[PDB]
């Protein structure tokens, strides 16, 4: 359902490159189907169009400020200074993401997610769309190869 | 001595009513031996024999006669007619007949001038490379030479009903609707010959019907083989 | 294993060539086995397997396979049927096969979804029994059925004559002189057959015309016996 | 080291996919090193060069014969509609492969392979992995279509 | 003792006549007495019953036909006989186109007393020869005498 | 040359049945051959022609009743009591027949005959004369009869 | 001797049939031999031969015969006995005797049983003693004796005569006058006799009346004398 | 000497005695000669003389006489007489005989006219043909021929028989009752007397009956002997 998988580093067990998974349908701003996982572990958890709409009230800024900084950090918004060390803990099953700043920084938004039993069924699913989205690709590249050669025999016909 | 052998194939089969079975053979006799080969249609036999057994084997059992080893075969040769000969006979000449795992004994038994004239025939299990060019392979050619003689022949058939197209197709209506015969249709005649005359054409009997009426050509094609 | 051996017989014989000489044969497979049976008219071959004894073979000469006993001898078809009816099978079976020492293998060779297919027909000079029954004994038929015939075509082949002569001795009329047809003698024609046709016609040869040009009346001769 | 990941069904898990992951040199016949899983253990083993054509001998076939075949089997290269059936029983933890036909199969090669030393490095080395190659064909998927026209655009100039 | 004389010849002296007297008893399967001479010396054989019957069975010949075999080569070119004196043994064979055989043969001893043999036989071969002339001349005169009756 | 044999009876040997044949052309008279046999050796002899007078001047009788009363003994003439003196002395060959009639010997006819060179020649030769005109006399004996 | 002789003596004449004029003999033949006497009115002969002579003379006379002495006599005197009684009775025998010298042959050549005799009588002069004896004396007796017998007779004559004569002339009586026998006066009787009847009946011709019409008496008067 | 004999012959006999035996002498004389002849009933003595001889014996016997031969003879026939030629004195100078050797001797004394006149008879017996003239031949004659003499009377004896019973009807009258002589039967006759009297009418005795009778009659027959 329009996901977008993302290598992530925890802070508190780095060297263990996890991976989110951020499931928006159609309109993001209303419900954050999320899952991570780490190559044997698991997660779920899904923060409804309202557990984003009252986030507004603890980063305490219009839902555009909001959203914003949310596809920046988890769907990957890019930035040249903006940074956000994804940091959690499994023991109490809470994500959150705050956006690293100069000396200082702040949580910005919260998954009260909780763990799932079945990492073999999850992985899979994962590694099912993942090893298709490299594919389609591969297939992409092939086709769009073959016709950046075809400007050789028309550039002078 | 391969002298023997070479008059056997010639001669062909007949007939030969023994004390309880029947089978058709050929025989070749000599002044030095003979090469008798029997068969019964189920499996073939042969016996060679030189003048030195010939005479052994005969006061071994015409122990009375006391005969010169290469004559016998000449005498025993003259009594051997039921077969080519009239199918008649053979007087008291009594072919007894006895199988023993792939042995054969054709205990002839029959007179001489009026006196117990015995003979026996030890003939074995006949080989390959010999039945071979005697059923097989010979009379195979027949069936194949047959059937070129009947296209051959019926294509010929084709011409009688050719020519009678000129007369028909100008009145000239026959004189008897008797001869009158209808017009020979290859496809149809070889459709309804395995449908009644077939079924009792093939009919191999116990080879009887082989000799009768084959023979004639049998020769003529085991001869022109090595030729 | 009986009513294998049965379909034996109501199989018609074929010519397979071979990098070693042509070679007769007619198989006849099932489940419960097969039944080959090979020939170069000099010498015949028979072979009665059964599920057995034919994984004992399959298995042991085709090592990396998973193929069941019976499901083998199915599989095995497509690469004789498709190859034993003519000589269009694909290049993809060697059926080099050898002999000696009194037996004869038929070393076979072929594929099967790319994959190599080995196997191998243990084959033993046939037994007496057989070496007529599936040719003595019916190829006999073959001549004296045949033969019926030319004698029945020469029949209605002289029965043209009455009609064609008919007109001329009485109506007296002419027709297109070409087709002059000659009139009929079962002796003046078979001697012109003999000394001219007979010897190109009974041409035993490899074997090829035995089949390629006769094989159809054999099942029908066969059929009739038994059935 | 190119790896070739595909989907399997394993009699084990005739419902459970069972992704394979294989890598090797420039030539796959020279030893390549085949890797399954399922979202939880994997399974590593190793195939010397000689090994192979012991695998080839013994199929009745020849080097090449055998090579390519290999490829149309352990790397899903053949197409939708073909049938491949690959078993691993999770006890002995042998891998192997058979050609389906009328009921006849055949052992055209198989290998042992140690349960994994780690879930977590294999399972993540996949995704990871995947991530990377979809990742490198995105920038070059992005500057062939971007180049696609920036090469025909304006021929002119 | 109903006997018999016939002239037989012997290969062992082809030239010098013998002869061969068989007295029968009714039967000849019963046997008889056989001997063989040559007017200075004679050789008595005695082939009784048992003896016969031992004979178309170790020779194959069917006594259907045998015992009358013997009424041609006892009492008449087929048929010879061969005796060699010493031998004592008068074996004979049915001779014919291309060979013969042997038909039985008994060991015809000779005889110390010549002079009453080679007599009795002559004593009584006077009949068969010259009593015949009782009947030969009683049908010479006769039937050449019905002559003129038949012209009547 | 017919002849003629009869069963004979010697006074030296009585036992020993001797046999004579002797043959002749047409006539007895014109002289003939002897010959006596006693189934072992021979006594052949032979006749003349001026011996034929010789014999019926020296006894009484006319040349008329010569070889007349002399038929009767050597030719199975012997009636119902008529005998015949025949002897022949072996070891000095010297044959007689002088009529025997009631104590008399009236001389008729006496040879010299002696044992031949040939004994078995002849004995066998003589058996023939038996066996050779007995198929003849059985050739009539049934041709006469239905000729 | 003795018998043979006087025996001879007790024998009447008798007189045979010589061709040449026969000789009135008498001989008695006895088991021991013979002894005959012939004599022809002039000269008598006597032989007495005996057993001896008579195998002896046989075995020269008729050499190629042969015959017992003793028995040989009464096959000899069958032939004498018959001429002895009658002359002309059967000969059977032509006598040639012959006489010389002293002695004299009697040649019998006949025929006995139909095998032809022989034999011969060399008798001799007959002894002066003999003459008589059976002659002289004995021949005195009869002529003297028969004399009484005349003169009794003319006796007896006389007396008779005496009775007719009683009666003529004492009787004085007559008769028929014709049988007057005259009175026999013997002186006259004598007178006559020896001149017209003494002739033909007192010559003695060829002895043939002496052996008949007198021979009876001879033997009465010889038997009278001696014996 | 013929004519002697001849008168020898036709002389009767004469009976002269000796002292113990007499013969019976014929004695025939003649100037020519004299022939004599005796006998006594055995053997015959016959010497005939010539006148020669005659001379010397009367010399020699009648010494002082002397008488020429002739004029002698006839003396000396003075013996004729005592001789008794008709029985007359035999005793008137007595004879002598003695029958010494083959001849016999006669003397015979005498005495002629008182003087003593000797002579003697050299007689020598006498031949066979002699005695056959002089007794035998004639003497048998006289027998023979006396037989009629009995004959003739027979008739002659029976013929009167004849005549007397003419009487015996013709009367009866017989005188002399011993007259009666019984009827002759010439049957009965000769019997009787071969009977009764032949024994003692046969008896011959010296001869003397001889010439005291048939004399008579002899001299005729041996007369009459001839023609």
């Amino acid at each position: 359902m329009e996901r977008k998988i993302s290598r992530i580093h925890l802070v508190s067990e780095p060297s263990i490159t996890h991976f989110l998974q951020v499931s928006w349908e159609k309109t993001l701003e209303s419900g954050f189907v999320i899952t991570l996982t780490d190559g044997h572990s698991a997660w779920t958890g899904t923060v409804s169009e309202s557990e984003i709409s009252q986030e507004a009230d603890d980063m305490a800024m219009e839902k555009g400020k909001y959203v914003g900084e949310l596809r920046k950090a988890l769907l990957s918004g890019a930035g040249p200074a903006d940074v956000y060390t994804f940091n959690f803990s499994k023991e109490s099953c809470y994500f959150f993401f705050e956006k690293n700043l100069k000396d200082v920084s702040f949580r910005l938004g919260s998954f009260n997610l909780e763990k799932v039993e079945n990492p073999a069924e999850v992985i899979r699913e994962l590694i099912c769309y993942c090893l298709d989205t490299i594919a389609e690709n591969q297939a992409k590249n092939e086709h769009l190869q073959k016709e950046n050669e075809r400007l050789l025999r028309d550039w002078n016909d | 001595m391969e002298e023997l052998e070479q008059g056997l194939l010639m001669q062909p089969w007949a007939w030969l009513q023994l004390a309880e079975n029947s089978l058709l053979a050929k025989v070749f006799i000599t002044k030095q031996g003979y090469a008798l080969l029997v068969s019964d249609l189920q499996q073939v036999w042969h016996e060679q024999v030189d003048t030195s057994v010939v005479s052994q084997r005969a006061k071994e059992l015409n122990k009375r006669l006391t005969a010169p080893p290469a004559a016998f075969l000449c005498h025993l040769d003259n009594l051997l007619r039921p077969l080519l000969k009239d199918a008649a006979h053979p007087s008291e000449a009594t072919f007894s007949c006895d199988c023993v795992a792939d042995a054969l004994i054709l205990r002839v038994r029959s007179e001489l001038s009026g006196l117990p004239f015995y003979w026996n025939f030890h003939c074995m299990l006949a080989s390959p490379s010999l039945v071979s060019q005697h059923l097989i392979r010979p009379l195979m050619g027949m069936s194949l030479a047959l059937q070129c003689q009947v296209r051959e022949l019926a294509t010929l058939l084709h011409m009688k009903d050719l020519e009678i197209q000129d007369y028909q197709e100008s009145g000239a209506t026959l004189i008897r609707d008797r001869l009158k015969t209808e017009p020979f249709e290859e496809n149809s005649f070889l459709e309804q010959f395995m449908i009644e005359k077939l079924p009792e054409a093939c009919s191999i009997g116990d080879g009887k019907p082989f000799v009768m009426n084959l023979q004639d050509l049998y020769m003529a094609v085991t001869t022109q083989h090595h030729h």
